[PDB]
RNA sequence: UGCCUGGCGGCCGUAGCGCGGUGGUCCCACCUGACCCCAUGCCGAACUCAGAAGUGAAACGCCGUAGCGCCGAUGGUAGUGUGGGGUCUCCCCAUGCGAGAGUAGGGAACUGCCAGGCAA
RNA sequence: GCUCAACGGAUAAAAGGUACUCCGGGGAUAACAGGCUGAUACCGCCCAAGAGUUCAUAUCGACGGCGGUGUUUGGCACCU
RNA sequence: UCCUCCUAAAGAGUAACGGAGGAGCACGAAGGUUGGCUAAUCCUGGUCGGACAUCAGGAGGUUAGUGCAAUGGCAUAAGCC
RNA sequence: GGUUCUCCCCGAAAGCUAUUUAGGUAGCGCCUCGUGAAUUCAUCUCCGGGGGUAGAGCACUGUUUCGGCAAGGGGGUCAUCCCGACUUACCAACCCGAUGCAAACUGCGAAUACCGGAGAAUGUUAUCACGGGAGACACACGGCGGGUGCUAACGUCCGUCGUGAAGAGGGAAACAACCCAGACCGCCAGCUAAGGUCCCAAAGUCAUGGUUAAGUGGGAAACGAUGUGGGAAGGCCCAGAC
């Protein structure tokens, strides 16, 4: 599980409770904020959860 | 007036007319009058259609009706405060999902049937098409 | 002439397959007999299912008519 | 229709107009208390010869000379 | 008798089906005997003109797939509700 | 027929005894023959058994299928139970009405010291 | 080990019926009698007792058989979580999940514990 | 031992009128008008047998269907 | 006021002057236990008896019954003796 | 109805229950301050679960169209009083077969959601309990699922979520509740969101290939129409068609 870059591309105002809880789970606070994690199916599921508002680079 | 005799409940919920029809093919007759749109068909509108249509065949062949209202529409009397129970049963209407075969006919010339259904469409509030009982 | 509903008698199951419980723990509050005590479980006077021994709940269905049962895997 | 014993008498020959009433009773009765019907059934239309004749030759109010 | 130059379906599924159904083509399927069923993809338009004949559901048909011509038979058909179109056709390997 | 009829009667106590984790005492009666054996609380395997098919008692008896026949083998099955030292026994009426040979059967078992 | 028979479990409608065939040295069913144990809101039918000449039909079990019950793909279809859009009384697009019915075909079983008969 | 059934029961015990009414409040809630809607009303149109001298398209046109206006009564209570 | 179903969106829960029905008891046995039994409904034959009386066979299969409304459930019967 | 200086931190609800209660109040949920206790709790993956709604279906509860069989019965031949028999201008259902429908129908059966457990990362420890002080208990709107109403209403009544309520800024001309996005402050700094780029007014009179002649765009349907464009096939076709 190497490093993985995740970025926030949209707001969290008009978002679902689950989505809101999920977004803070990833650690992304502000929009355009970057973060590093370990690539695992657990994280990948979360990545798949908010893919519409998240830009991911490896 | 086509109407349900010996019913269980008097009034029912309105429901939604989503999804698509089941009776898509022409079982009985050789030709069918399948509907395009999605809507409602009152018992009166059936009489307007069929009676006007059976004149076109001039008492020849048999007409198969593949529909029944079986759903009562309740409306409130005029000048009534909104509330205090549901209104009384006014009439009956069937819920038609698009692609529903309404009428079937046989023992009739193709063009007479093609024209008979044309006259039928006038009284029907739903767009329809002329189809035939296709093989298999 | 209508509108005289009684009450929501809080029916339904309480535990599930995979939860450790104690002796006396009510599993389901069934009105009828939608389930039946397989083993280690008691069928109350209201035919409610309570655990007679501690352990975990496991759902089963047996018999040709296949009526669902409940037993307790000793834990 | 305004249904008569045998001949139905389809509306269109019976003009219906809403006017205000006459009397007492407050704000409602002097302005908004409309729907005070003024029927107008001419015999020139339906109401077959037997009906219309005794409604044109008869001497009575509620029915005019025409 | 009716030669059908059909392509093997790359992917099955609800999304893919409607995707190619918008591309004037529609999916089909074949099975029969101990062999493995194959996902078949073909045109709808021209085939629509083929099934216009009643003999289309009695004739031992021949679907040629990349050189491999399979003698098949029309078991059943799934049509569109109101529009004179097709959805999917079941083909029994005969 | 007769078989199924006896089954619906037997299953009653058998289910109750199946969930009590004790050695059930099952018996099978025929007009001319009688069977007897104990089952493990599991219901899978048995521990001991005795019947009229065994030469050890078939030769000693006059007739296989009468009161005294069950009385003799009753003692026999209880003795091998006594040989195995098993006492946690729970009788099974097994659909058969408790009054005939089955009645005489349980006596020799009870005389041996079977706890039931 | 097998043809088995009997009692007791596990896998379950593939596990259950219909038709034809098929078994009794053993076993089982039927069968014989019943003042007497016991039994019928009448009746040895059932129940119980004392035995068992005869039979293998009924019953039970096995074999063939799908003739059925029934099971049930694959694919498609309906519906739908989520994010957008629309001619937003309803639908569509991307994406993930994915029926019921129906089709091909299949399907009338498998396994284990204890006690004896039969030929080693 | 009290249908303490207005059934978490104000005391064992408690009905009406006010157009002279008075006070404190409210558009949290009515009457008029305005607003939204358009069942109803009114207006227009599609189809059409028959009546009509022939002929439904000279004219009416039932049986039914589709829209428009906001002048009819209404619904709703958003403004006072 | 209380009880059943629906509304209710497959946990629970969830309003309306929303959609339909019930209770203000009954029982010393209709309870407990032990034992046995377990249908409804058709076809047919039979004295008055003919469509139904009751009896007898087959089919059928739990639509029976369960003190009372509905719902869930029950034959390993909670059903009947 | 009114309630006077300042700054910093957090931050509601208009629900549930009962009430001579319904514009009040009380407990609870939700806010806040202090304290004590758990990888407690939240998101994802996997695992073990129950449900039956959507959909579907039609054996049961009801309901629907039609037909083959066919008898109960009837107008007749007459029993000219009771028996008997054929026929059937017919209901044609029941058995048999084919076809639809259901909030209060179910031989089936999702997606979500819900409960428990295991595991990693991440989060101001956001879970729970105790104690102090609360307010509030009139909610609105948009989407989705529904009741009612006319599948009418900026209507009303519930579930669920967002927003307003108590959030400005940009866009929709104007426009709480819609789309975008959460204002600690200053700056004559840069990149983007929705939405837009001839002018008013900041940004392409941008690029490519089609389409419409109606100012369509820029209010609206049933229906009608040699308006026109694109697509497949066919009748027919220089042995000569319109």
């Amino acid at each position: 599980a190497k490093t993985i870059k995740i970025t926030q591309t949209r707001s969290a105002i008009g978002r679902l409770p689950k989505h809101k809880a999920t977004l803070l789970g990833l650690g992304l606070r502000r929009i355009g904020h970057t973060v590093e994690r370990e690539d695992t199916p657990a994280i990948r599921g979360m990545i798949n959860a908010v893919s519409f508002m998240v830009k991911v680079e490896e | 007036m086509l109407q349900p005799k010996r019913t269980k409940f008097r009034k029912m919920h309105k429901g939604r007319n989503r999804g698509l029809a089941q009776g898509t093919d022409v079982s009985f007759g050789s030709f069918g009058l399948k509907a395009v749109g999605r809507g409602r068909l009152t018992a009166r509108q059936i009489e307007a259609a069929r009676r006007a249509m059976t004149r076109a065949v001039k008492r020849q062949g048999k007409i198969w009706i593949r529909v029944f209202p079986d759903k009562p529409i309740t409306e409130k009397p005029l000048a009534v405060r909104m509330g205090k129970g549901k209104g009384n049963v006014e009439y009956w209407v069937a819920l038609i999902q698009p692609g529903k075969v309404l009428y079937e006919m046989d023992g009739v010339p193709e063009e007479l049937a093609r024209e008979a259904f044309k006259l039928a469409a006038a009284k029907l509030p739903i767009k329809t098409t002329f189809v035939t009982k296709t093989v298999m | 002439r209508n509108g005289r509903d009684s009450e929501a008698k809080r029916l339904g199951v309480k535990r599930f397959g995979g939860e450790s419980v104690l002796a006396g723990s009510i599993i389901v509050r069934q009105r009828g007999t939608k389930f039946h005590a397989g083993a280690n479980v008691g069928c109350g006077r209201d035919h409610t299912l309570f655990a007679k021994a501690d352990g975990k709940v496991k759902f089963e269905v047996k018999g040709p008519k296949n009526r669902k049962f409940i037993s307790i895997e000793a834990e | 229709i305004v249904i008569s014993r045998h001949v139905a008498i389809p509306d269109g020959e019976l003009e219906i107009t809403a006017i205000r009433a006459q009397g007492a009773g407050g704000q409602h009765v002097n302005k908004t208390s409309t729907a005070i019907h003024l029927r107008f059934d001419i015999r020139a239309s339906s109401l077959p010869e037997y009906y219309k004749e005794r409604l044109l030759a008869a001497s009575h109010h509620l029915i005019s000379s025409d | 008798m009716f030669t059908i130059n059909a392509e093997v379906r790359k992917e099955q599924g609800k999304g893919a089906s409607r995707r190619l159904r918008a591309a004037n083509k529609f999916p089909a399927i074949i099975y029969g005997g101990k062999e493995a069923p194959l996902a078949i993809e073909l045109d709808h338009d021209k085939v629509m003109n083929m099934q216009a004949k009643a003999e289309f559901y009695s004739e031992v048909l021949t679907i040629v797939v990349d050189g491999k011509e399979i003698k098949v038979k029309a078991q059943d058909v799934q049509r569109h509700p109101y529009k004179p179109k097709l959805q999917h056709i079941d083909f029994v390997r005969a | 027929d007769k078989k199924s009829a006896r089954i619906r009667r037997a299953t009653r106590a058998r289910r109750k005894l199946q969930e009590l984790g004790a050695t059930r005492l099952v018996v099978h009666r025929t007009p001319r023959h009688i069977y007897a054996q104990v089952i493990a609380p599991n219901g899978s395997e048995v521990l001991v058994a005795a019947s009229t098919v065994e030469k050890a008692i078939a030769e000693q008896l006059k007739y296989t299928g009468n009161k005294d026949a069950a009385a003799a083998v009753g003692k026999a099955v209880a003795e091998r139970a006594l040989e195995k030292g098993i006492k946690d026994v729970s009788f099974d009426r097994s659909g058969f009405q408790y009054h005939g040979r089955v009645q005489a059967l349980a006596d020799a078992a009870r005389e041996a010291g079977l706890q039931f």
